């Protein structure tokens, strides 16, 4: 019976990437719903879960990345390392062609990972994400 | 929205700018600048020793580093390494990254001719064989005697052509070879966005700070701002007919009788009659034909009365009055 | 003069030798380990590429090489009376269905003539390859970076290869060098082609970091190369724990880099490096004898000496009152083997095969050894509970090891390898006093050009007006110094006519302001939003 | 807990009381009045800012003794923790780290470092430069060792 109710055509990964790159992913999913009108109020240092993701710019990541990391970090050389590591994984890609995206001209960024793989990778680093998604 | 604007600035001509700029960059902070240059001079034996390990040396820091690299590469290192191996000294191939005309084909065509043509590598030249031709260069170089034969310099590695991604990976495969030393400098604040752990594996970069707060003389040339139109049509009027000066003078008066916007402009009919009043415009065609010359060099605008108005500011037109028209 | 032309070429130790006998000897252990995994990766593809005789025999064999670095090279068998060719397709050479076919047919065709000793570059050659070249064909497809390609092009590509399955003199084999995320790949393709793919798939893992079989290996071969002649401190090795954990793909090339640079630091500043061979005792000097004194374990033991021996006449005599017994006090502790190296090698092979445990990191095993946390190290398997007493070692507080050690007590290779990049730039521009020490009297009363606006650049809004920023910039410049500066030179004439102008100060500010904000674009600090308007700009650089 | 009892003015007589006990010279003692008068306008809490500035200058004017005696560094802060009647030393160091970056964009401290010639300078131009010949503080330095030596061996004999 067991084969007649399953498809068996699919030949859910816990992803290979490192810890600071894991929090680099968890900040990039935040701007699928968090607009700039609300984010700086709710993330002080003092629903579009279905919808298509919005467009980033640079340094809005490190705006959110510095906030949600466990003053405990300041060196950002390895943080800049894992960005183009994530660019080769095609998990965050450029809006424009894949050429000039380095020097800050007008370049917009965006995630390409669905919600579930974000949800497992949140708990994989013990970080809570479902609080900050509020319809 | 009352905003102060760069149009409302006391402007400066071409020869006036560059000369007093040359005064500062050669006399502002001269004594502490060479005082820095003597301090960092003792690091030069340390760079020589690490560079034998094939380490891609990368220089970051504020200010231009172009003068510092050319002193460090040409005069200091390149004869020092030739003397320490035992005859012409080691060939230096700079790459001006601030020059946007750098391609991947041309500089690598220099490279394989700078490197040894021991085999018929033109046989493997075929259609992108560049990564193919350098791969045949790499595995042969794994089994050669370890000595530097070439040092290359890449100024301004975040430059407008070098930062292109098919060029960046090309330099990545060069750096894994032990025979060549790679001494480059960047200036961007987002320069480590350029490399992943794949390329830095090929690169094994190390970093050093050099901040001399240099003015970047050569690196300012290709760059432009509104210093480099109100200034454009300032020169065409200096070479025209004498009547065009007068018909622009009558143009500029009643267009500044009332920023210089649309509303201060004039109708075409009365302006024909006004330039018929001073025995200047015969009719509409003779007016318009030497008004198309002001149109062709974009020296006046028209919107809708049939309003022709000058697109320069309120301050600019009286400057155009008292200097070039008078 | 020539700098606007691009790429113009031009044609213009007692200590260090003891490094030279150590460095290459270590590197013979490196690259020999490198060819081991190189022979490993080349082996496990080769047997698995062959001997797979499926029954339907109308399907290509596919291989997913998960975790692979997109650079894995492959060799092939000769396998006579049949040519076996390799084609590689880089996502740079994947514009369409069309040129992915056309370049690939070109790449095998020259490979076909070179073994053979006018035609059209499409599938026409594939059927006539029996007649065009005699022997049959078995091609292989090294898809280098597979996740960057638009998959519908790849999906339409593989249907084109499906039509070649009716000639029976050709065999197809696909190599999918993914970077990661096999579950991502079965999402992107058409499901009708996954069922084409799922005939004989093989999910071979190729990773440089796979259960640390080489990571723990290369650190082990590091330890014997420096055995007994040095130490590795606790704060050093945790840096190797933390920072190497931040790079998943290639630890092994990184551990070569940060270790060899660390060894380069020791030979370049430490004077007692010569004494790691006891033959060099004749090179001893009072200058060497003076600098031995400030060792922390040296002076602390003297504090241990006085409290233990309240008679201090012996201890005062073995101080700098004598020099022959003083160095003899040193060379007593000179040959300390420090068996933490050997005790590591004792326990490393043990749990490798006695308990047969593989998920372990030898570096933190060495680090927990350095504090005594080896007992709280073996706990995570509960398998050394019968062996925690025989694998036990208390780390002794060894003496004179601070002269033969490696540690980032200075923050050197923290800085010079992992530099706080935009931190060090922003620190350079707010302070500027700890970088820079007639006209220099002006410099003691006026900041340098780039940094003087930077304090107001912090104190400006998100999007700022150009002119009011200059208006604020003119506040920071006092008037009397500039006219003292502009009239400093009597020799030049062309400047002096500008020097006597009564509006020279307000003109020389906008000249100097348009040399600094001109120079804040190549650094990318300030972006000119909405060109041909440039009344307002945007600042992206924040302090953090 | 006088530091948390906020919103009180430290007058011209009051602030010179706060600096003549910590031995400030007349150059900075007027400057503290000068920059409080700068910051009396845009303040948020007057107690926190007035103490955060006085520590880092005493860190830089007494560094010819602070780098030559490590014990007085607790002495200068604890004598203010008794003077300001603070909770512990946890909150006071949180102030001096705070306002130090808040005064790093001003003029006078970039003078006060290079006027006092105090810093050490040639370390920082070799630390920030990334020199291989920089000092590694696994050692105790030769001066402080000789300070340790002459104190102990004369205590010995």
């Amino acid at each position: 019976i067991k084969l007649f109710l399953s498809t068996d055509d699919n030949l859910s990964q816990t992803y290979d990437l490192s810890i600071i790159s894991k929090y680099l992913l968890i900040a990039s999913y935040i701007c699928s719903y968090l607009e700039p009108r609300y984010d700086a109020s709710i993330f002080s240092r003092k629903n579009p879960r279905y919808l298509q993701p919005s467009l980033f710019a640079i340094e809005r990541l490190l705006a959110i990345f510095q906030a949600i990391f466990p003053s405990l970090m300041k060196a950002n050389i390895e943080v800049f390392q894992n960005l183009s590591e994530l660019h080769t994984l095609k998990l965050i890609a450029t809006t424009m062609n894949k050429n000039i995206d380095y020097l800050s001209p007008k370049v917009r960024w965006k995630v390409n990972v669905p919600w579930e793989i974000i949800k497992e990778i949140s708990e994989s680093v013990h970080f809570n994400i479902s609080d900050y998604f509020s319809d | 929205k009352s905003r102060h604007t760069m149009s409302m600035a006391p402007d400066v001509t071409r020869e006036e700018f560059s000369l007093v700029s040359n005064f500062f960059n050669e006399n502002f902070q001269k004594r502490p600048r060479q005082k820095l240059f003597e301090i960092q001079k003792k690091m030069f034996p340390q760079y020589w020793f690490e560079l034998t390990q094939g380490f891609s040396l990368l220089f970051y820091g504020v200010g231009s580093k172009r003068n510092f690299l050319e002193e460090f590469a040409i005069d200091y290192l390149s004869p020092k390494i030739a003397y320490s191996q035992l005859v012409n000294s080691i060939p230096c191939l700079i790459l001006n990254g601030y020059n946007p005309s750098c391609n991947y084909r041309d500089v690598f065509k220099e490279i394989t001719d700078l490197l040894v043509p021991a085999e018929l590598t033109r046989s493997e030249t075929k259609g992108n064989h560049v990564i193919l031709q350098i791969q045949k260069m790499i595995d042969f170089y794994k089994n050669q005697p370890l000595d530097i034969k070439l040092i290359l310099v890449v100024h301004n590695l975040d430059g407008p052509s070098i930062r292109k991604n098919t060029f960046q990976t090309m330099l990545s495969f060069l750096s894994v070879i032990r025979q060549i030393a790679i001494v480059a400098s960047t200036d961007h604040i987002y320069a480590p966005l350029l490399w992943d752990n794949m390329k830095a594996q090929n690169y094994n970069f190390v970093f050093h700070d050099i901040s001399n707060f240099e003015p970047s003389t050569v690196e300012s040339t290709f760059q432009d701002v509104m210093k480099m139109g109100a200034e454009g049509a300032k020169y065409v009027l200096q070479s025209l007919t004498v009547n065009s000066k007068k018909m622009y003078k009558l143009l500029i008066e009643t267009q500044m009788q009332n920023r210089g916007t649309q509303r201060t402009g004039v109708e075409l009919k009365l302006f024909n009659h006004l330039c018929a009043a001073d025995f200047i415009a015969s009719n509409e065609i003779a007016l318009r034909s030497m008004l198309r010359e002001f149109i062709e060099h974009k020296m006046a605008n028209i919107t809708k009365m049939e309003i022709i108005w000058v697109p320069y500011t309120y301050a600019e037109l009286e400057k155009l009055l008292k200097t070039v028209l008078n | 003069a020539d700098a606007q032309r691009s790429h113009y070429t031009v044609y213009p130790e007692k200590r260090w030798e003891l490094y030279h006998q150590l460095h290459s000897h270590f590197h013979d252990q490196v690259d020999h380990i490198i060819d081991n995994i190189e022979a490993d990766l080349k082996a496990e593809i080769s047997d698995l590429l062959y001997s797979e005789t499926t029954q339907k025999r109308r399907c290509f064999n596919t291989i997913f090489l998960l975790g692979s670095d997109s650079t894995t090279k492959i060799e092939l068998k000769d396998e006579s009376s049949r040519y076996n060719v390799l084609i590689e397709l880089t996502p740079k050479e994947s514009p369409n269905v069309r040129m992915m076919l056309r370049r690939s047919m070109y790449k095998l065709y020259s490979a076909a003539d070179a073994e053979e000793h006018d035609v059209s570059y499409d599938l026409s050659l594939v059927e006539n390859f029996k007649r065009l070249f005699g022997k049959d064909l078995a091609m292989v497809f090294n898809f280098k970076d597979v996740d960057s390609i638009n998959f519908n092009t790849l999906d339409n590509f593989i249907i084109l290869l499906k039509s070649a399955f009716k000639y029976d003199h050709v065999k197809i084999s696909l190599i999918f060098n993914i970077n990661t995320n096999l579950s991502n790949i079965e999402k992107n393709l058409r499901q009708s082609t996954i069922r084409l793919l799922k005939r004989n798939y093989h999910k071979l893992d190729v990773s440089s970091n796979k259960g640390f079989k080489y990571g723990n290996q290369i650190f082990q071969s590091f330890l014997d190369t420096v055995d007994g002649k040095l130490n590795l401190s606790d704060r050093f090795v945790e840096f190797i724990l933390s920072k190497m954990a931040n790079n998943t793909n290639h630890n092994l090339q990184l551990l070569t880099k940060m270790l060899d640079y660390s060894l380069m630091s020791y030979f370049f500043q430490n004077a007692f490096s010569v004494f790691i061979d006891p033959v060099n005792v004749d090179f001893l000097n009072d200058d060497y004898l003076k600098i031995l004194s400030r060792c922390p374990t040296f002076m602390f033991f003297v504090e241990g000496l006085i409290k233990q021996h309240a008679p201090a006449d012996e201890i005062l005599s073995l101080l700098t009152n004598k020099n022959r017994g003083l160095e003899e006090f040193f060379v007593e502790f000179l040959v300390r083997e420090n068996p933490i190296n050997g005790h590591a090698k004792f326990v490393a092979r043990f749990l490798e095969e006695e308990l047969n445990i593989t998920n372990f990191n030898l570096i933190e095993l060495y680090h927990n050894l350095l504090i005594g946390k080896l007992d709280s190290y073996l706990d995570r398997w509960s398998a050394c509970k019968e062996y925690k007493d025989r694998l036990h070692f208390e780390p002794i507080d060894t003496i004179f090891q601070e002269l033969f050690t490696l540690d980032n007590r200075s923050g050197l290779l923290t800085q010079s390898i992992f530099p706080s990049y935009k931190s060090n730039i922003e620190d350079n521009l707010l302070s500027w006093e700890q970088v820079l020490p007639l006209s220099g009297d002006l410099d003691k009363i006026m900041a340098p050009v780039l940094g003087q606006l930077f304090k107001l650049y912090r104190e400006a809004n998100m999007t700022i007006n150009i002119y009011d920023f200059y208006i604020a910039f003119r506040e920071t410049l006092p008037k009397e110094e500039i006219l003292n500066f502009i009239r400093k030179d009597p020799s030049n004439t062309k400047l002096l006519e500008l020097a006597e102008t009564p509006d020279a100060f307000d003109k020389v500010a906008l000249i100097l302001f348009m040399q600094a904000i001109f120079a804040f674009e190549n650094m990318g600090l300030i972006k000119f939003q909405s060109t041909k308007s440039y009344d307002l700009v945007e600042k992206c650089v924040w302090r953090g | 807990s006088l530091l948390v009892k906020k919103y009180c003015k430290m007058t011209t007589e009051e602030i010179i009381r706060l600096c003549n006990d910590f031995e400030l010279p007349r150059e900075v003692a007027y400057k503290i009045v000068d920059e409080y008068n700068i910051n009396a306008s845009r303040l948020v809490c007057p107690w926190q800012l007035v103490c955060g500035l006085v520590l880092n200058c005493t860190f830089i004017v007494f560094n010819e003794r602070r780098r030559k005696d490590p014990r007085i560094d607790h002495f200068i802060v604890s004598k203010m923790c008794s003077l300001m009647l603070t909770s512990k030393v946890d909150d006071v160091i949180e102030c001096v780290k705070l306002v130090k970056e808040l005064i790093i964009g001003e003029k006078w401290f970039r003078d006060l470092q290079i006027r006092y010639d105090d810093f050490r300078y040639d370390e920082i131009i070799f630390r920030k430069l990334g020199s291989m010949l920089q000092t590694t503080n696994i050692l105790v330095t030769d001066d402080q060792y000789n300070i340790w030596k002459k104190r102990i061996e004369m205590d010995l004999a």
